[PDB]
């Protein structure tokens, strides 16, 4: 499959740092992007990958790090709020000419 | 391989 | 060495005779190696030099899928440069695109390219920096603003950059 | 991103009907996708288009079919709805690499 998100489910204390997994095992040129469903929504764009700085910078203090050695495109938030709890998509576009997502991750965050 | 889908002109 | 691998893609409309000519043609060097036409019984890719019979099904397979793209981004983008240029739906147009890399004697990116004719005549082209763009006219402004906006030049740059060098050196060992 | 927006939000079919969902964008985009979501997790690739009067199947393009009459409309036909086609379906355009998604439409298949 051409991205794996390892973690189904992840639960973490309101403030705690969040670090979502992505891999992908696409052969081509990757190009990469994380997609946030909040529920009863449709998914939203994060942030995305192309090339230049490995590292990109999303919206809602979100940001992602692409490592070709590694194969991944890990996400990050220093610090999550209440409202980050949703769905979490990695996505690798297939040759240009559409997305093809991960499972994603279900974010779980417990208030303090 | 080959280049990507191009962007819409 | 220095190398170059170079791909040219036409289309050519043919008002009211059915769909565009759509003709791809990919240079190693300076040596044509590969070869698609829309116009074919079974439109596929074509090894044009006998060193290229060294890919698998696979490899003809994924990159004909890659021309039927192509084919249809061509049909679409001629009808809209008509728009642009204010033009009637009745003569017909072409629309050019080639790109590719060139390396250095070691190994390494020397130049990308990455630019669109419309007519015989400049479009848009990527510049050597591979982060701006050269319009040629009014029209082709308006597919700079936008593709300035939605990060075009980093698209283009990362096949250029990797991909297409890759390739290149692949081609280059079967040779 | 908000400039997509599809057609029913919300339907309960029955079975056998020919069910029409439609999607409207006006961010001048020439790619429009269908894609659904039955787990609220992977989305699915149904049909997509590269422009006016193109059509191509996805990687389910079963019992369903699609009509790109313009730039701004992209509609996706249930001939014969069936209970499998119960799902979140989802609406995208793109102009190249990013794609932007519709609110989603909640499709419900009765079997009376």
């Amino acid at each position: 499959q051409s991205v794996t998100q390892p973690d189904a489910r992840v639960t973490v204390s309101e403030g705690a740092s969040l670090q979502l997994r992505c891999k992908y095992s696409y052969s081509a040129t990757p190009y990469l992007f994380w997609y946030v469903q909040y529920p009863r929504q449709g998914p939203q764009l994060l942030l995305k990958y192309y090339s230049g700085d490995p590292v990109v910078q999303g919206v809602n203090g979100f940001e992602a790090e692409f490592s070709k050695s590694n194969s991944s495109f890990h996400l990050r938030k220093a610090s999550v709020h209440r409202s980050d709890s949703a769905v979490y998509f990695c996505a690798v576009s297939h040759q240009g000419r559409y997305l093809t997502f991960g499972s994603g991750t279900k974010v779980i965050v417990l208030p303090y | 391989q080959l280049s990507p889908f191009p962007f819409d002109l | 060495g220095p190398h170059s691998m170079r791909y040219f893609e036409t289309a050519v409309s043919r008002r009211g005779l059915g769909e565009p000519r759509y003709i791809s043609v990919g240079y190693v060097d300076d040596k044509e190696f590969v070869r698609f036409d829309s116009d074919a019984e079974n439109p596929r890719y074509e090894p044009q030099v006998p060193w290229m019979e060294q890919e698998g099904p696979e490899y003809w397979e994924r990159i004909t899928q890659v021309a039927k793209g192509q084919e249809q981004w061509f049909r679409v983008n001629l009808r809209t440069l008509l728009g642009y240029y204010n033009q009637s739906a009745g003569g017909t147009h072409t629309l050019q695109r080639m790109y590719g890399c060139d390396v250095g004697s070691d190994g390494r990116l020397l130049r990308g390219y990455e630019q669109f004719a419309y007519d015989g005549c400049d479009y848009i082209a990527l510049n050597e920096d591979l982060r701006t763009w050269t319009a040629a006219d009014m029209a082709a402004q308006i597919t700079r603003r936008k593709w300035e906006q939605a990060g075009a030049a980093e698209y283009y740059r990362a096949y250029l950059e990797g991909e297409c060098v890759e390739w290149l050196h692949r081609y280059l060992k079967n040779g | 991103e908000a400039a997509v927006t599809q057609s029913p939000r919300n339907k309960v079919a029955v079975t056998g009907e020919k069910v029409t969902l439609s999607c409207n964008q006006t961010n001048n985009h020439n790619n429009m996708y269908w894609y659904r979501q039955d787990t609220g997790h992977e989305l699915r690739l149904i049909y997509y288009s590269y422009g006016a009067g193109s059509t191509e199947k996805g990687d389910i393009p079963d019992g369903y079919k699609a009509s790109r009459p313009s730039q701004e409309n992209f509609s996706l036909t249930l001939e014969s709805a069936t209970p499998s086609q119960t799902s979140v379906y989802f609406c995208a355009s793109g102009g190249g690499g990013t794609l932007y998604f519709g609110a989603g439409t909640r499709l419900s298949v009765l079997s009376s």
